[PDB]
RNA sequence: GCUACCUAAGAACAGCUAAAAGAGCACACCCGUCUAUGUAGCAAAAUAGUGGGAAGAUUUAUAGGUAGAGGCGACAAACCUA
RNA sequence: UCUCUUACUUUUAACCAGUGAAAUUGACCUGCCCGUGAAGAGGCGGGCAUAACACAGCAAGACGAGAAGACCCUAUGGAGCU
RNA sequence: ACCUCGAUGUUGGAUCAGGACAUCCCGAUGGUGCAGCCGCUAUUAAAGGUUCGUUUGUUCAACGAUUAAAGUCCUACGUGAUCUGAGUUCAGACCGGAGUAAUCCAGGUCGGUUUCUAUCUACUUUCAAAUUCCUCCCUGUACGAAAGGACAAGAGAAAUAAGGCCUACUUCACAAAGCGCCUUCCCCCGUAAAUGAUAUCAUCUCAACUUAGUAUUAUACCCACACCCACCCAAGAACAGGGUU
C-alpha cells in the first residue's frame, strides 16, 4: 500500500484529540483511615503494604539466620516476638523468633 | 465530583445481611400480593372473537429433553419455564400507532439496587419488583386486561403452533466461511495464505463494492424469530411449556412466546382462553401434567404395535 | 469463542502451564506469600483449595501422597503440609486462602495481586475494613430495625 | 439414555442402538452379568471375530447380587496393522490389548511420545460427584417409598 | 454411506460378485438428487467392467437410533426392473427394508436372517 | 585468501551387510530435487525432512603459480572479491 | 485433496510500557447514477446523497508502491560470433 | 494506432457475484402437418440451478450416468495489493529443417524465483412473507387398430438455499461445529365473454362498464433518557451488552 497524496494537520487533529483517545478522568481516588499516602478503591495502600513486605522481609531473614542451611521445613507452626513479651503457655510447641524493635500497634 | 457508588458501600457488618433479608421479604410479600387478581376489581371479560388476538407470555429456557409419540417416532421438545410474569402497563389505541393496542409484560424478578431511577419509581407505583427485560405484544381491543395481574404457564393448551423468539449464540467477529458459508480454497495445493479468504468482492468496472456483500463481521448477536412450534406438554406446578423444535437462544435465558400469525393457523383459539387463566374463577383444579392424544404418556404400559 | 471455558493459558502450553503453576503452589506453602499477576494467583489459589482439601483427607492414602509429592518439589514440603496445614483447618471446608489485589508493578506495570492462607504467623495485610457501625447511615438502619423487631 | 450391543450373526458384525427409555422397549435382560478391565469395548472392531462371535440361543446365568460383581480379566488379540483408531495412544487408556504378539517395541516407544503424565494430576478437572449423588439417592428413595 | 468410488462387496450367490477378479467392484452413480446413499437406495455397481444396477441393503454409518451398523458394506445386486440377480442371501438383511414392499418384494423374499 | 586448474608436506570417514568392488544403508561431513515460511527478511540467497555420495573421479587446514589483444574450463560464453 | 469441514497448543492476533522504520506524498473541506472530454471522472452539465470524530477484518476502484519496459520500433550510439 | 513502453500483468480453475434475453424449466396464452405421454411456433415474467468424471496444456475439443438444465453475452476476452502456472513473454538442452559457419524455427519436448505493513472511497445479518421431484383411489379412463398415458383435485413421503440447537449419532467433552434434528405463509397482465352507439347488425373497451381481473395500503423481533469501584458471564478485539437479593 502506498498513499496517492498527504493527510493534513486537521486530519492529525480530529485523530488524536477524539475523547476515545484521551486518558479517562477516573473518580476513585480517595483518602486512608491510617497513614493517609493517597490510596484507591479495591486498591491496597501503597505505604501499609511497604511497611508489612518490609516486616515480612525481616522475619524472612531472621528465619533463614536461625535455621541456617537449606531444605528444611520445620513440622511445627511459628510465632513471632518483639521486645519482652514473655511467651505464652498456648505457644510451646511453636518456634520462636524473637526480634530487635519494638512491637507496632498495627500488629497484635 | 461525584463518585461511583453502590447499595453496600456505607453499610456495616451487621446492617447488609439485614438489608438483604428485609429487602427479600418485601419483594415476597409484593409477589404475594398480586396472588388473586379476580377477587379485586378485574376489567369485564369479552367472549372469543375470530377477528382478535391475545397476549403472549415469557418463559425461560431451561433444557432440551427428548420425546418420542405413540407411533413410534421421536421428538424433541424444549423445556420453558415461566418464573414470575405479570402485566406492566397498558397503552390504548390512540396513543402508540392507531392501529392495534400494546401490553408491556417483563420477565423474572431481579433486584431494586441495579436498576434505573426511573424505573423504580415506575415498579414502585406500579407495585411489582423490577423486571430484566419488557416486552409489548400487540393485541386488539376487547382483550384489554388490568396491569398488575399473575400470568402462569397454564395459559397455553397441548394443541397450539406458537413462535417462540429470543436472542441467539452470538459468535463475535468471525470469518465469512463459518458466517455465510462460503466455500474455501483447497488446502497444500501450492496455496499461498488463501485458505479462508473471500477473494473478489466486486468487479472492476463498477469502481466500488455494494452494501449487500457478504463479508466477516460480527454474527448471532441478534433477536431470531421461529416459527412452527407445537406444544405437547403443559406442566401446572413448575409451569414448564414442553415447546417443540429448537429455541433460538442459549440455556436460562428469557424468551419471548406467543400465538402464531401464520395463515394455516388463523383462528383456531376457539377452545382456548381469550383473556387469561385465572386459578380462582375456574372452580377446578388442573392435573400437574397436560398431555396431548399423540404423544406418548410416561406411565404407558408399554405400546405394542398390532 | 470460548464459551464456558477458563484455563487461561501462561506459558508455551499445557505442560509449561502447569509446570509454572506447580511452582507457584510450591512458593506459596513455603513462603506463605507470592505477588503475581492476578491469573497465576487466581490459578494458584483454585489448585491450593483441592490440595489443602486433599491432605486435609487424610495422610496414609496413596492418592494424597502422590499427589503431594507431584505438586511439591522440594519434598521437606509435603510433611509441613499434611502435619501444619492439615490440622490447623480441622474446623473450616473451603474458607481460606484470602486474595487482595495490589497496584502495578515498578518494571511493565502489570496487574498483580497478593494471595495468602489464614492464620499465618506474618503480620497480616491492611485488609479493607468496612464503616463502622456508628456513622448516620449505619445509626438508621440500626434504628430501623428496633423498630420492626418491637414492632413485630 | 442409549448403549451399542456388538455381536456376529453369520459372520457379519451388527450393532443394535438400543435405548433405556424407549417405549418401544419390551423387556431388558441380562444374560452374563461381568466387567472387564475397560470402560469402553470399542476396540473390538479391529480384534479377532471369534471374539466377539457369542451364541445367539445361549442359556443365561443366574447367580446371587452379592459377589462384587467378577471382573472378567480376558485379553484379546488384535488385527494387523490396518486398524480403525489408534489404539497404542495412551490417551485412550486400554488395558486388554496384547501389544506383544500384535506391535513391536519401536512401535510402542514412538507411541508413547503422546503420553500426558500432568493430565492424570489436573485435580481441577475431577468432578468429585458426593454431594449430588447422595440427593440423587434420597431422592429416588422417596420416590420408591411413596 | 456409499457414494462414489467405493469398494464394496457383493453378498450375493451370483456369478459376477463370487467370481473372483483382478479389480473390486466400486460404484459410480448414486440415484439420488445428492451423492449421499444410503440403505435401501439404487446404485451403479461396477463388476468384471460391466454395467449394472445395485441396491444398498446396509452401509457402515450409525443412522437413526434403532438401526444396526455393519461393519462392512452389504450391497445386493438388482436389475432394472425389479428382478433380483442373486438367489441366496447369507448375510442378514435389516428389517428397515421391510416398509417399501412394491419395488423389493422379491429381495426380501430371497433372504434369509433378519435382524 | 570465494570460485577453475596445478604443485609439496598432513588430516578426516561410527556401525551393519563386508560377494573381490571408483559395493549398499547409514554418524560426523560434500552438494542441494521438492513443500511451507520472508522478499526493506536471520541472511544483497536462511530454516526440517523427503534427498545423491560418504574407502574415493571425496572433503579440508598451510604455502606458491597461471589476468584481460587474457587466465582457466569433466564446454555452463560458467568463474576471475556480492 | 473433496463431498463437509471440525476438536486443541504455539508463532501470531486485539489493548497496556518505550526505541521505533521503509516505499510513498502537487494541495484535498475526498459519496452515487446518467451524459461529455486526451476516447475508463469523487473535483465538467443534470439529478440523487450529507451533523462531526476513532478503533477491529476483506479486497472493488484511485489505470496504487519498487525497476526512464527485458516484449514492438528509431538511432549513420556500441559490443559478442562466424 | 486516439491517454497508456519514467510499466494497461496475458489462457484457465478455486472463492465471490452483478446486469441483460436472442428463455431449459417450473407462472400464464393461441394455433398446429396437436389422436393421449413424446414436439414446433409467437407473447409476459430472472425470485434459482446450470452436476458427478477421464485424458489430451486450455477459454476450444473428445466420451460414461441423471432430472426441467449441465444456456448465451458484458463486467480490464470480471476478479494474480487472494491463490497455482499445465503451456503462453527469456538465459540451458534434445529431435527434424533452412543456413559455409554463426544463427533461427507461430514444427515438438524437459525445468525455468511470483514482491507489497490498507493511505482514500466504499463494506462488515437488508430480520423475515422459498422452489421442486415421486407415490397412493381416480389410473389403465377420453383416445388407437395396438403399444401407453395424462389432464385437475386430496393425502403421504422427499432434494437446494436461509433462520437455530447439544439432549439423545460423530468430531470427543465444565464449551464449539456437522455427519443428527424443527420451520420457511402472497401475487405479478395474456385471454376467454353479456349491453352499447359512433357504424341503430355485430363489437372484451389506447370510450364511458361488468367476471378470474391485481396480493398489500398486512404481520413479528426491538422502542424505560443517567446506580455504576469491583467480580462473573452462554456478551465480547478495546469499547459496548447482561447479573451481583
Ligand atoms: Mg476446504
Ligand atoms: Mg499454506
Ligand atoms: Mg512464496
Ligand atoms: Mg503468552
Ligand atoms: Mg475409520
Ligand atoms: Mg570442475
Ligand atoms: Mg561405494
Ligand atoms: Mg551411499
Ligand atoms: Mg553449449
Ligand atoms: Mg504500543
Ligand atoms: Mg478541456
Ligand atoms: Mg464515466
Ligand atoms: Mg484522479
Ligand atoms: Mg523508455
Ligand atoms: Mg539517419
Ligand atoms: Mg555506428
Ligand atoms: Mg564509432
Ligand atoms: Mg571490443
Ligand atoms: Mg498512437
Ligand atoms: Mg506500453
Ligand atoms: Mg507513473
Ligand atoms: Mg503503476
Ligand atoms: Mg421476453
Ligand atoms: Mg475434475
Ligand atoms: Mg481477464
Ligand atoms: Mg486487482
Ligand atoms: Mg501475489
Ligand atoms: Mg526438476
Ligand atoms: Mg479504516
Ligand atoms: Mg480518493
Ligand atoms: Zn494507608
Amino acid at each position: 500500500a502506498a498513499p496517492k497524496n498527504r493527510r493534513t494537520i486537521e486530519v492529525n487533529r480530529c485523530r488524536r484529540r477524539n475523547p476515545q483517545k484521551l486518558i479517562k478522568v477516573k473518580n476513585n481516588i480517595d483518602v486512608c483511615p491510617e497513614c493517609g499516602h493517597l490510596k484507591q478503591k479495591h486498591v491496597l495502600c501503597a505505604y501499609c503494604y511497604e511497611k508489612v513486605c518490609k516486616e515480612t522481609a525481616e522475619i524472612r531473614r531472621q528465619i533463614g539466620k536461625q535455621e541456617g542451611g537449606p531444605f528444611k521445613a520445620p513440622t511445627i507452626e511459628t510465632v513471632v516476638l518483639y521486645t519482652g513479651e514473655t511467651p505464652s503457655e498456648q505457644d510451646q510447641g511453636k518456634r520462636i523468633i524473637e526480634r530487635d524493635r519494638k512491637r507496632p500497634s498495627w500488629f497484635t | 465530583g461525584k463518585s461511583g457508588t453502590w447499595w453496600d458501600e456505607h453499610l456495616s457488618e451487621e446492617n447488609v445481611p439485614f438489608i438483604k433479608q428485609l429487602v427479600s421479604d418485601e419483594d415476597k410479600a409484593q409477589l404475594a400480593s398480586k396472588l388473586c387478581p379476580l377477587k379485586d376489581e378485574p376489567w369485564p371479560i369479552h367472549p372469543w372473537e375470530p377477528g382478535s388476538f391475545r397476549v403472549g407470555l415469557i418463559a425461560l429456557k431451561l433444557g432440551m429433553m427428548p420425546l418420542w409419540t405413540k407411533d413410534g417416532q421421536k421428538h424433541v421438545v424444549t423445556l420453558l419455564q415461566v418464573q414470575d410474569c405479570h402485566v406492566l402497563k397498558y397503552t390504548s389505541k390512540e396513543n402508540c400507532n392507531g392501529k392495534m393496542a400494546t401490553l408491556s409484560v417483563g420477565g423474572k424478578t431481579v433486584s431494586r439496587f441495579r436498576k434505573a431511577t426511573s424505573i423504580l419509581e415506575f415498579y414502585r407505583e406500579l407495585g411489582l419488583p423490577p423486571k430484566q427485560t419488557v416486552k409489548i405484544f400487540n393485541i386488539t381491543d376487547n382483550a384489554a386486561i388490568k396491569p398488575g395481574t399473575p400470568l402462569y404457564a397454564a395459559h397455553f393448551r397441548p394443541g397450539q403452533y406458537v413462535d417462540v423468539t429470543a436472542k441467539t449464540i452470538g459468535k463475535g467477529f468471525q470469518g465469512v466461511m463459518k458466517r455465510w458459508g462460503f466455500k474455501g480454497q483447497p488446502a497444500t495445493h501450492g496455496q499461498t495464505k488463501t485458505h479462508r479468504r473471500p477473494g473478489a468482492v466486486a468487479t472492476g468496472d463498477i469502481g466500488r463494492v455494494w452494501p449487500g456483500t457478504k463479508m466477516p463481521g460480527k454474527m448471532g448477536n441478534i433477536y431470531r424469530t421461529e416459527y412452527g412450534l407445537k406444544v405437547w406438554r403443559i406442566n401446572t406446578k413448575h409451569n414448564i411449556i414442553y415447546v417443540n423444535g429448537s429455541v433460538p437462544g442459549h440455556k436460562n435465558c428469557l424468551v419471548k412466546v406467543k400465538d402464531s400469525k401464520l395463515p394455516a393457523y388463523k383462528d383456531l383459539g376457539k377452545n382456548l382462553p381469550f383473556p387469561t387463566y385465572f386459578p380462582d374463577g375456574d372452580e377446578e383444579e388442573l392435573p400437574e401434567d397436560l398431555y396431548d392424544e399423540n404423544v406418548c404418556q410416561p406411565g404407558a404400559p408399554s405400546i405394542t404395535f398390532a | 469463542i470460548s464459551h464456558g471455558r477458563v484455563f487461561r493459558r501462561m506459558g508455551l502450553g499445557p505442560e509449561s502451564r502447569i509446570h509454572l503453576l506447580r511452582n507457584l503452589l510450591t512458593g506459596l506453602v513455603r513462603h506463605e506469600r507470592i505477588e503475581a499477576p492476578w491469573a497465576r494467583v487466581d490459578e494458584m489459589r483454585g489448585y491450593a483449595e483441592k490440595l489443602i482439601d486433599y491432605g486435609k483427607l487424610g495422610d496414609t492414602n496413596e492418592r494424597a501422597m502422590r499427589m503431594a509429592d507431584f505438586w511439591l518439589t522440594e519434598k521437606d514440603l509435603i510433611p509441613k503440609l499434611f502435619q501444619v496445614l492439615a490440622p490447623r483447618y480441622k474446623d473450616q471446608t473451603g474458607g481460606y486462602t484470602r486474595m487482595l489485589q495490589i497496584p502495578n508493578r515498578s518494571l511493565d506495570r502489570a496487574k498483580m495481586a497478593v494471595i495468602e492462607y489464614k492464620g499465618n504467623c506474618l503480620p497480616p495485610l491492611p485488609l479493607p475494613r468496612r464503616d463502622s457501625h456508628l456513622t448516620l447511615l449505619n445509626q438508621l438502619l440500626q434504628g430501623l430495625r428496633q423498630d420492626l423487631r418491637q414492632s413485630q | 439414555a442409549t448403549f451399542i450391543l456388538r455381536n456376529v450373526i453369520e459372520g457379519q458384525g451388527v450393532e443394535i442402538c438400543f435405548e433405556l427409555y424407549n417405549p418401544r422397549v419390551q423387556e431388558i435382560q441380562v444374560v452374563k452379568l461381568e466387567k472387564r478391565l475397560d470402560d469402553s469395548l470399542l476396540y473390538l472392531r479391529d480384534a479377532l471375530p471369534e471374539y466377539s462371535t457369542f451364541d445367539v440361543n445361549m442359556k443365561p446365568v443366574v447367580q446371587e447380587p452379592n459377589q462384587k460383581v467378577p471382573v472378567n480379566e480376558l485379553k484379546v488379540k488384535m488385527k494387523p496393522k490396518p486398524w480403525s483408531k489408534r489404539w497404542e495412544r495412551p490417551n485412550f487408556n486400554i488395558k486388554g490389548i496384547r501389544f506383544d504378539l500384535c506391535l513391536t517395541e519401536q512401535q510402542m516407544k514412538e507411541a508413547q511420545k503422546w503420553n500426558q503424565p500432568w493430565l492424570e494430576f489436573d485435580m481441577m478437572r475431577e468432578y468429585d460427584t458426593s454431594k449430588i449423588e447422595a440427593a440423587i439417592w434420597k431422592e429416588i428413595e422417596a420416590s420408591k417409598r411413596s | 454411506a456409499i457414494q462414489k468410488m467405493t469398494r464394496v462387496r457383493v453378498v450375493d450367490n451370483s456369478a459376477l460378485g463370487n467370481s473372483p477378479y483382478h479389480r473390486a467392484p466400486r460404484c459410480i452413480h448414486v440415484y439420488k438428487k445428492n451423492g449421499v446413499g444410503k440403505v435401501g437406495d439404487q446404485i451403479l455397481l461396477a463388476i468384471k467392467g460391466q454395467k449394472k444396477k445395485a441396491l444398498i441393503v446396509g452401509h457402515c454409518m450409525p443412522g437413526p437410533r434403532m438401526t444396526p451398523r455393519f461393519d462392512s458394506n452389504n450391497v445386493v445386486l438388482i436389475e432394472d426392473n425389479g428382478n433380483p440377480v442373486g438367489t441366496r442371501i447369507k448375510t442378514p438383511i435389516p428389517t428397515s427394508l421391510r416398509k417399501r414392499e412394491g419395488e423389493y418384494s422379491k429381495v426380501l423374499a430371497i433372504a434369509q436372517n433378519f435382524v
